[PDB]
């Protein structure tokens, strides 16, 4: 039954082994659990580096077949209130451990989802139960957080998943779905993820489903593109380089037979357009700024609608009005 | 498993001689401790700096063996309504408990900041009338959230910040009760991200002996960063902004911080920004505003962060 | 604009109690009621104006004495009254007549708002006990009179049942049958059926389905018949079967369900309809 | 009576303005059994709520003229319990849903659901109900998202035909899903063959007809300004326009002209807080802030005392405090905003 | 019968046109049951709500939609509560058993798909209540997000949905599915036409079928069976005829603010929409060769600032006469 | 369908189901259906757990074709059987006749009531098991501190009595004395304080009350048994000792303690087996044991 699953949710790390990527937070982690002693942890990052399968993979080696009844494990999908706080939580944390001889576990996820008046009624839970409870903080953004709360828990920060780890999950999901990828498709897989699995995986299941053969084809960089709906990266600089070299009115012709080839979105170019830029070398110092002070109002405005040929239009007079300083 | 409680649990001050920091604050409280005659008092401060084992101390020394019919703990985990202010602190102040001259019972209202107002203006009759038997000793984070009635009847104790040296001293007892190997630079650095809080030093020391052992720069900074407001006010003081952006990028981006976190430390960095003029203040939080805007709509992207970067340095160079 | 009238419950008991079947329901739906004074009939009206309408008919040869003259058509005068004081001194009645009496309510029109003149004796034991009420109301104006009309029903192709009598064997069954949905707390939407002859209570949600049906004979007098309608409105549908041996069920696609009593005074009938949007 | 609700055309032939906009309403009042959903946009006064009216006549033959008025009730979250009139009529039902405020949702979540669930089956046509929204443009981009997918699911039993002017505020998916009608604005022309009829009908004796062109000129293409103001003329003059009668005009309007002579004249910090005063007094009469500004702007741009860079300046001020009066809460910040930065390009 | 954006809507994934790389990925679904949690983001009008709605019928069959479906749109509650509530308890619900009819015909999944549309509109509090809810029984249930504007549904979310962009319906992969749609209504139309109706309408094949049939609802009308032309499309379209704009374009190369404003004054009451007006001008302008490259590079952001405040909801008037004024002064 | 069982007795089974509403009346209840009967396991935030058992003949039908599982495990909201099975069975002439079945996974769970001229039918569809072991709240066969039997009035009256004092918090007795005494009392922290309810030593309300070494074997005299439980989940077993007439009480070193009611229609059938197993507080104060203690000696 688990062929039937998205492959999000079917390649989820099942032990501690499993999660790629967070290495100094593993083996803190593992350390934590084989010396006995647990304490109350925070866990943030960006969403998709592998945190609410971590605590759950640190969980089910802590406690074995006793998950169930030592872990309670409460989300934003429940009613997390001062009431639920005082009436769950702390009968929880107030009771004896059910065999284990050790201490149970409440698991908070997106736990910036909460109240300050449930947050600020959990830190006297915390600090009273320790000896036989300990505390899991799961969250994405800090500044929702109660700073007596962030104090309590010991912080560990999950940073972006590098090539490397999603590289080696990559040859993993290729292997078990007898899947294979070009080497100039894995970068561009990568170059997308931003440091996110769930991307990964989300992309290589539209990939397998674009293939038509996909026992005997190969997932190029084409079939990627095509599936993402992104722009390549020479329709990325083909664009720039009519912006910044030619005229107002083969630019123009240029970046609307991008757009129709493909049906390539304006956002999209936007946004590579920027990366591509942000590696020049621009020596005026206000290039950068107007540069960067017109696209952000040209994506603000994008994401809220309007005309898009005009959009499209000050895209080129942005850049184009911006080099003139330069030069 | 084990039962090896967490070294916060475990090395918490049972006595107020162990309690580092505000010595002058410290010593009254001691001076209190010995002659008897407790004030109603309300001690507030940034977290972790001593505040809870400091009144649990005190009363355990002051009450000796009746410390557990003698205080009354209520914490926010507990209903503290109107109903409980009048039934069971009632109760509790209504006791006859016979104690050495000079003691008094003390009711322990912690976290006194999340108590609604009913609750504090039944609490204004409930010091009033019985003041002679009982002390009320609240502790908080922000005095201004226990109303004024309240705070007139009170003695304010003002905790402030650790140092770097009461810090340090705490946790070489800390090494020497529990043989850690160490070198000065690693505790430099412990004391350098714990930012005057003694709970997140003894958290990050202890994640560092698990992970590692040795305590040194290396070990340490691979396993706790640095501070991130440190890192926006290096990234909003910056001249360039090839060099604000490397900050932002490379150290804020990369590393797993949300915008709307890096713009709202931005905000708190600018309010406490020092050396810089007034005008180019308001507009920094000017600029600031309108990102967080946009973020809150939902463009959360690096872009805007950079334009709101390059706008700062707009205003910085001429405006 | 002169009205009296005089009711005597123990001298006919049929048209009384009907009155208090009338009362009853018009307390029961909504506060206020409307009160036409025809020269020839009495209707009492509880339009709220989706919820439903009550149209009962009251000839005049229930009451002892219809003495109505207005200067409008046909003798006619509308009240609006609360229906709480009026159903307090029915009830008042009803245990006068309960501890042991026979006197009549003498109910005069004395005063645009005024009041009626509700009163009665009572005899406790060979005493003399004196019962005035006064129920302020105010007098409905001709052209807002014409505003408030009955509403139609129709059925081209469409269909009404004869609910068994209560009185009868299966009487009690189908009395069982309406009240079953009626035990259910969290219930809000009944969806009726019509097959021609079965009719079956459907509560369909969104975790739970009921699906009642009635296994024993029926009528109907000379497709597939639905409606959606209110619990309440069914509360009122079974306080009004529970006290009516005539009783019609006609159900329309999709459009309303019409609840109809009738009771056979031979002499005009007195008959309650009770429309449902 | 007035002369504005006596004398609007009841038919679609009775409608003499634009002969290609009654050719179009014909065209689709011909096969109503296909009729889409309509946004009739254009000028104030135009009459495109009359030629709505026309429209559902010769769709649902006479009979939508005849108007009953119920009041129906919503309940918020927080029990309120809002009001709101449903003006409505056989074939046809009218909302302004912009009136309950800025909980319009809870009445096109309540009324556009409940009628649109109703199929209309009568005694076997189940046909549909025509629903005019008067002022569509004045949602809260909250009841729009809510009406996309109602009006899209149910288009069987309901049909939309939303009146509104400069249909900018109405979001894209609402502009997609409603077929679009330009209902321009009469020229002088027009108007004055109008006010011609109207006065041959009521029988007032004017003199030099040139008095229709001047109210036509003077009501900037509004049918409904012009003949409020022929009627305040003609009673005011005793039902006899002289040549020398005065076009009268709102009191709103000569008070903002009045503003803009102070404002024009006088530029100081005390004057600023006169002009204030005037906008608290405009405020307190329930006229909307874009409309006084509008009118601030234009009666500013009318004086002959100030050059080209003056009127770019204050056109310029314009757009920007409209923007920002439409993406705010108080408004009495931007049109002081606005003010101040008129008397500071001034001087 | 019916309007022809209803009569033409796409009843299986084989009629819905140009999404190639959206569709394909869900008709290989069917023979599988991977499918994932679908987040549709595109332009309005491009057959997000025509692509779930076919997709749902080929996965289940008519009888098995009732009980399998759940949908929720902007047009009911949809708060925290409701999330944590009704969506939850459905999520919850265990797979209805299919018929013997729908295992034989159709492919039965066995999961429930919840599909909540213009979940732009959701707040961001109620967005983060299904953050769980789809990973905890993403084998019972799967979850299909519709929206305009991806920027409005948080990071979280837009992470575990896979994504699928709608594009634009332009004239070159839109066209066929027109004409065939105009030949099923015995349609006479001109060269030409049928590629101005999808660039009016750019982007939206719901406003182009809609404009078509305006235009055959009145050639029907004369009688006199002629061809539609280019000329009344645009006529019942709104777009502002090539004479005015012109005269406007002539009145702007004179600065004059009074004759400027003069001629706005007397547009306006035309009753033309400024968002077309300034579209136009943003053509000629551009696609012209008479001006020179800061021109251009100045009027791209004057039209781009002046799209942006009549997108807010600002008066036409305004923002038009500003506009016109700072051509002018170029 | 794979599983159909009727019965006419609908006040036991009303009886039954109200045992389970104090424990909520709005959450979920699962129900296991094996050839020996039908139970209703309700547990409420991991730290209570209430199990019936009704035999297969307590209902006069009891088929179970479902011969490829041993059981069946299906999950439904409680307050909609607690509200269909309160027809009090009315009109004796014509028995109300329940109709229990369940067709299998997908399939709804069905309650057909029939009044002989009425056949009513409900539907309940079934919601996915949640991830918890009821393994987990029980206790030891080995580890069994103290065994105590109480009648089930005595026990109901000083529920009801703690109930009426408050009773924020609840600590248990069990002292074994070498000269046939047995103490047993539920002390209670409350608004008035300090308040203890003794059970009488006689017979007829302490039947058998024996302390073990935490071996369930040794009889050692002298010793006190401690258990301090919260009022919030000892209250839960008010309702269930109200219709019986033995309670069985057992604790063991692991601070868990079973509530076993019996209950004492057909002749084969045992009655309702109803346990309500409860977890101990932790108690980080070591003074109160001593205070109840002392309370305990005079
Ligand atoms: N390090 C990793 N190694 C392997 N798979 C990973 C890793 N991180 C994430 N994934 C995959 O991404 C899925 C989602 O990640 P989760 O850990 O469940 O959520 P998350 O990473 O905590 O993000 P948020 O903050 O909850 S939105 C997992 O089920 C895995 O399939
Ligand atoms: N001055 C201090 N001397 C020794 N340990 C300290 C000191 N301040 C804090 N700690 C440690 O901090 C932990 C206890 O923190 P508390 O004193 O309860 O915090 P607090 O200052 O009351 O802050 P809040 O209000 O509870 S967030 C134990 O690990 C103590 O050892
Ligand atoms: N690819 C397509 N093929 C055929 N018809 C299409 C296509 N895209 C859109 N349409 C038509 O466009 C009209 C509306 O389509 P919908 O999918 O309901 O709208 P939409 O894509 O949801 O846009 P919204 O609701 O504003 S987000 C229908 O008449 C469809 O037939
Ligand atoms: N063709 C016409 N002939 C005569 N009067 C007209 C005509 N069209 C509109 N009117 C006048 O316009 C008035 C109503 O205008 P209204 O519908 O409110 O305009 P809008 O819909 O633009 O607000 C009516 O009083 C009517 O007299
Ligand atoms: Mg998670
Ligand atoms: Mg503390
Ligand atoms: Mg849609």
């Amino acid at each position: 039954s688990k062929e039937n699953l998205p492959w999000v949710e079917k390649y989820r790390p099942e032990t501690l082994d499993e999660v790629y990527g967070q290495n100094e937070v593993i083996t803190t982690v593992r350390k934590f659990v084989d010396e006995g002693k647990l304490p109350h942890l925070l866990f943030y990052g960006p969403p998709g580096t592998g945190k609410t399968s971590t605590i759950v993979a640190l969980a089910r080696e802590i406690y074995g077949k006793n998950y169930s009844n030592m872990v309670l494990e409460l989300n934003a999908s429940d009613d997390r209130g001062i009431d639920v706080v005082r009436n769950q939580i702390k009968d929880f944390a107030s009771t004896r451990q059910i065999f284990s001889k050790g201490f149970k576990l409440i698991i908070l996820d997106e736990a910036d989802a909460m109240t300050n008046a449930a947050q600020n009624a959990l830190r006297r839970v915390i600090e009273r139960y320790t000896k036989n409870t300990r505390f899991c903080v799961l969250a994405n953004y800090a500044h929702k957080l109660t700073p007596a709360l962030l104090s309590r828990c010991t912080r560990f920060r999950f940073q972006p998943l590098p090539q490397e780890a999603i590289e080696r999950r990559i040859a993993n999901v290729l292997v078990h779905e007898k899947l294979k990828l070009s080497p100039n498709a894995e970068k561009a897989l990568i170059e997308l993820s931003n440091g996110d699995m769930r991307r990964v995986l989300n992309v290589l299941q539209s990939c397998k489903a674009t293939l038509d053969n996909p026992d005997e084809d190969e997932i190029s960089d084409d079939v990627i593109y095509e599936c993402c709906g992104a722009p390549r990266p020479s329709d990325l600089k083909a664009v720039l380089k009519s912006i910044l070299e030619d005229d107002w009115g083969t630019a123009h012709y240029t970046l609307n037979k991008v757009r129709s080839a493909k049906g390539l979105a304006l956002i999209d170019l936007i946004e590579g357009i920027v990366k591509i830029l942000e590696d020049y070398e621009l020596q005026n110092e206000e290039t950068r700024v107007h540069l960067l002070t017109k696209l952000a109002d040209i994506e603000y405005s994008i994401s809220k609608g309007g005309n898009d040929q005009i959009q499209g239009s000050a895209v080129i007079g942005a850049i184009k009005a911006s080099f003139e300083n330069e030069t | 498993l084990s039962l090896q409680l967490p070294w916060v649990e475990k090395y918490r001050p049972q006595v107020l001689s162990d309690i580092v920091g505000n010595k002058e604050t410290i010593d009254r409280l001691q001076q209190i401790a010995k002659d008897g005659n407790m004030p109603h008092m309300i001690i507030s401060g940034m977290p972790g700096i001593g505040k809870t084992t400091s009144v649990h101390c005190l009363a355990h020394e002051l009450l000796g063996r009746s410390y557990a019919d003698g205080v009354l703990e209520l914490n926010a985990s507990d209903d503290r309504g109107i109903d409980v202010v009048r039934n069971q602190i009632k109760h509790f102040a209504q006791k006859k408990l016979h104690l050495p001259p000079g003691k008094h019972k003390i009711v322990i209202l912690d976290e006194a900041d999340s108590m609604t107002a009913g609750a504090q203006q039944a609490l204004r009759r409930t010091m009033e009338l019985y003041s002679n038997s009982t002390r009320f000793a609240f502790a908080c984070n922000q005095s201004n959230k226990i109303i004024e009635p309240l705070q007139s009847r009170c003695a304010i104790l003002r905790y402030s910040k650790l140092s770097d040296e009461d810090v340090l001293k705490r946790l070489l007892q800390i090494i020497k009760l529990e043989d850690v190997k160490y070198t000065n630079d690693g505790l430099e650095a412990i004391i350098f991200t714990a930012e005057g809080d003694m709970r997140q030093a003894i958290n990050n020391l202890q994640s560092t002996v698990a992970g590692h052992g040795l305590v040194n720069a290396d070990n340490v900074f691979k396993i706790v960063d640095s501070p991130h407001p440190l890192i926006v006010k290096k990234m909003l003081l910056a001249s360039n902004l090839e060099d604000s952006i490397q900050i932002l990028r490379t150290d804020l981006w990369k590393k797993g911080y949300s915008s709307i976190d890096i713009v709202t430390t931005s905000f708190r960095v600018t309010k406490n920004l020092a050396q810089v003029k007034e005008s180019v203040r308001l507009e920094m939080i000017k600029e600031i505003g309108l990102t967080h805007m946009r973020i809150l709509e939902g463009v959360g992207t690096y872009l805007q962060l950079a334009s709101m970067l390059a706008k700062i340095h707009k205003l910085n160079n001429k405006a | 604009m002169k009205l009296k009238l005089i009711v005597n419950g123990c001298e006919a008991p049929d048209d009384y109690k009907l009155l208090r079947t009338t009362i009853n329901t018009v307390a029961s739906l909504r506060k206020t009621a409307i009160l036409r004074f025809n020269s020839e009939r009495l209707t009492i009206i509880s339009t709220p104006k989706d919820t439903g309408q009550l149209w009962c008919t009251i000839p005049h040869d229930v009451f002892r004495l219809y003495t109505v003259i207005s200067a409008r058509e046909l003798n006619t005068i509308t009240m609006e009254c609360n229906c709480d004081s009026l159903l307090s001194v029915f009830k008042r009645y009803d245990r006068v007549m309960n501890q042991g009496s026979s006197s009549n309510m003498t109910i005069k029109l004395q005063s645009p708002i005024c009041a009626l003149g509700i009163t009665f004796e009572e005899i406790v034991h060979n005493k003399v006990i004196m019962h005035s009420f006064k129920v302020p109301v105010k007098l409905l104006f001709r052209a807002q009179d014409t505003r408030i009309q009955e509403p139609m029903i129709n059925y081209i192709q469409l269909m009404m049942y004869k609910l068994p009598p209560i009185s009868g064997e299966f009487g009690s069954a189908f009395h069982g049958f309406i009240r079953r949905v009626e035990r259910y707390s969290n219930v809000n939407h009944i969806h009726l059926m019509g097959v021609k002859v079965e009719l079956k209570i459907i509560v369909n949600e969104l975790d739970w389905h009921l699906e009642i049906c009635w296994n024993g004979p029926l009528d109907s007098v000379i497709s597939t018949h639905e409606v959606i309608i209110r619990c309440k409105d069914w509360k009122v549908c079974s306080k009004l079967y529970a006290a009516f041996e005539e009783v019609v069920l006609a159900i329309s696609h999709d459009e309303s369900c019409v609840f109809h009593c009738s009771l056979d005074r031979g002499r005009e009938r007195g008959q309650i309809i009770y429309y449902i949007a | 009576s007035l002369w504005v609700d006596k004398y609007r055309p009841k038919s679609l032939n009775a409608l003499s303005h634009n002969e290609e906009l009654t050719n179009f309403l014909k065209s689709l009042s011909d096969q109503p059994r296909d009729l889409p959903h309509l946004l009739l946009y254009g000028p104030n006064g135009t009459g495109k709520k009359t030629r709505c009216m026309a429209l559902l006549e010769s769709i649902f033959g006479p009979g939508v003229y005849r108007l009953k008025i119920d009041v129906r009730q919503f309940v918020t979250a927080s029990n309120r319990k809002l009001e709101l009139n449903v003006v409505s009529s056989p074939y046809h039902l009218e909302i302004t849903p912009s009136d309950m405020g800025n909980n319009d949702r809870i009445v096109i979540q309540e009324l556009l659901k409940e009628v649109a669930q109703m199929e209309q089956v009568d005694f076997l046509a189940h046909r549909y109900k025509c629903v005019i929204i008067n002022e569509a443009n004045s949602l809260t981009k909250d009841a729009q998202a809510a009406l996309r997918r109602t009006m899209e699911k149910y288009s069987k039993n309901i049909r939309l035909i939303m009146v509104c002017d400069s249909m900018s505020p109405i979001i894209a998916p609402i502009k997609s899903r409603c077929l679009l009608i330009r209902c321009p604005a009469p020229s002088d022309s027009e108007i004055s063959t109008i006010l011609s009829d109207v006065v041959t009908n009521e029988r007032i004796q004017l003199e030099t007809k040139d008095i229709l062109k001047r109210i036509a000129q003077a009501s900037n293409g509004n049918l409904r300004v012009s003949l409020l103001m022929l009627e305040s003329m003609a009673l005011n003059n005793e039902l006899a326009l002289k040549s020398s009668s005065p076009i009268i005009k709102p009191d709103w309007i000569i008070v903002i002209h009045k503003l803009t002579r102070k404002i024009v004249k006088e530029r100081s910090v005390n004057s600023l807080i006169e002009c204030r005063a005037v906008l608290y007094d405009l405020l307190a009469h329930c006229i909307p802030a874009n409309i006084i500004l509008k009118e601030l702007t234009f009666s500013l741009l009318d004086v002959e005392t100030l050059n080209t860079t003056n009127k770019s300046s204050i056109i310029e001020y314009s757009s920007v405090f409209d923007e920002r009066l439409s993406l705010g809460n108080k408004a009495i910040f931007h049109l002081e905003g606005f003010i101040a930065k008129v008397m500071c390009c001034l001087d | 019968q019916q309007p022809w954006v209803e009569k033409y809507r796409p009843k299986n994934l084989d009629e819905v046109t140009a999404q190639d790389h959206a569709v394909t990925v869900l008709k290989k679904t069917l023979k599988s049951a991977n499918l994932p949690h679908m987040l549709f983001y595109g332009p309005p009008g491009t057959g997000k709500t025509s692509t779930i709605l076919a997709l749902t019928k080929e996965l289940y069959g008519p009888d098995l939609m009732k009980s399998r479906i759940l949908e929720l749109n902007a047009s009911d509650e949809r708060g925290i509560s409701i999330v944590r509530e009704k969506v939850k308890n459905f999520a919850r619900l265990t797979v209805s058993k299919p018929s013997k009819h729908d295992l034989e015909n159709y492919p039965c999944p066995p999961y429930k798909i919840i599909i909540l549309d213009e979940a732009d509109s959701m707040t961001a509090d109620a967005q983060s209540a299904l953050r769980r809810t789809m990973e905890t029984y993403s084998g019972v249930t799967r979850f299909c997000l519709i929206c305009n504007y991806v920027t409005r549904i948080i990071d979280p979310l837009a992470s575990r949905c896979s994504k699928f962009r709608f594009k634009a319906l332009d004239a070159s992969n839109a066209i066929d599915r027109l004409r065939f749609i105009s030949e099923q209504e015995n349609v006479k139309c001109d060269d030409g036409v049928l590629e101005r109706i999808l660039d009016i309408s750019a982007g939206d094949l719901r406003r182009g079928i809609t404009l078509l049939q305006s235009a055959s609802k009145g050639a029907q009308y004369l009688g006199d069976g002629k061809n539609i032309t280019s000329t009344q499309v645009e006529e019942l379209a709104g777009v502002v005829p090539h004479d005015i704009l012109i005269e406007i374009v002539e009145k702007v190369k004179s600065g004059d603010f009074d004759e400027i404003k003069k001629y706005v004054n007397t547009f306006m009451k035309s009753g033309w929409s400024a968002a077309s007006v300034v579209n136009q001008l943003h053509e000629y302008y551009i696609t012209n060769d008479n001006f020179d490259t800061n021109f251009k590079n100045q009027i791209s952001w004057l039209l781009f600032t002046t799209d942006s405040r009549l997108n807010n909801g600002t008066n036409e008037h305004i923002q038009l006469l500003n506009l016109l004024v700072k051509i002018s002064q170029l | 369908n794979k599983f159909s069982a009727s019965t006419v007795h609908l006040e036991h089974i009303t009886t039954a189901l109200s045992c389970l509403t104090p424990f909520g009346s709005k959450d979920d209840v699962l129900i296991f259906i094996d050839a020996d009967g039908l139970s209703f396991v309700r547990e409420n935030n991991h730290v209570i757990k209430i199990q019936l058992l009704l035999s297969r003949e307590l209902f006069m039908s009891y088929s179970y074709r479902n011969e490829t599982e041993d059981h069946m495990k299906l999950c439904v909201k409680i307050n909609h059987i607690l509200d269909s099975v309160s027809v009090m069975n009315r009109n004796s002439d014509d028995i109300v006749e329940c109709t229990l079945s369940y067709d299998g996974h997908g399939s709804p769970f069905v309650l057909i009531f029939e009044d002989s001229f009425i056949s009513e039918r409900v539907e309940y569809s079934t919601y996915l098991i949640k991830d918890f072991d009821t393994n987990g709240l029980e206790l030891d066969r080995e580890r069994i501190s103290f065994e105590a039997i109480i009648k089930g009035e005595a026990l109901h009256s000083a529920l009801k009595d703690l109930k009426e004092i408050g009773c924020k918090e609840c600590y248990v007795y069990a002292k074994t004395e070498a000269n046939d005494e047995n103490v047993f009392a539920l002390i209670s922290k409350s608004q008035l304080g300090f308040s203890k309810i003794k059970l009488p030593s006689n017979r007829s309300i302490l039947e058998k009350l024996q302390v073990f070494d935490g071996d369930s074997t040794t009889v050692i005299d002298g010793f006190a048994v401690i258990g301090f439980f919260d009022f919030t989940s000892f209250d839960k077993i008010r309702k269930s000792t109200k219709i019986a007439s033995k309670v069985l009480f057992r604790m063991d070193v692991h601070g868990v303690l079973s509530v076993n009611i019996l209950s004492q229609l057909p002749k084969d059938y045992p009655g309702i087996v109803i346990e309500v197993c409860m977890l101990e507080k932790e108690s980080i104060d070591e003074a109160a044991q001593t205070e109840i203690e002392l309370l305990m000696e005079t």
